[PDB]
């Protein structure tokens, strides 16, 4: 219903933004993410 | 007057937010088990091989 299609629609978009960001996997497997790669906007649940 | 829930829908809705959430959670916890089952026994048979 509402919320089944809130989270399809949640999902798609969260697949977007993260096959957005360059950070490479051995990058990652030893360093943390810092927070500056990622908008605020993504941040703070505005979504 | 008792621990019966209140019938006041104001919160019919937020039952209804519940339900459709702890059910798609169990519903996802019982999907990831039989994946791993699949997954172990799959790599046995493997070194059994």
């Amino acid at each position: 219903s509402n919320t089944e299609e809130l989270i399809q629609n949640s999902i798609g978009f969260l697949q977007k933004t993260f096959k957005a960001l360059p950070v490479s996997f051995d990058s990652i497997r030893h360093e943390p993410l810092p927070s500056s790669m990622l908008h605020a906007s993504v941040l703070n649940f505005e979504w | 007057d008792s621990k019966i829930e209140k019938l006041t829908e104001q919160n019919i809705s937020q039952l209804k937010e519940s339900a459709h959430l702890r059910f798609l959670d169990l519903q996802s916890s019982i999907d990831t088990k039989k994946v791993a089952d699949e997954n172990w026994e799959t790599c046995q048979q493997e070194t059994l091989a």
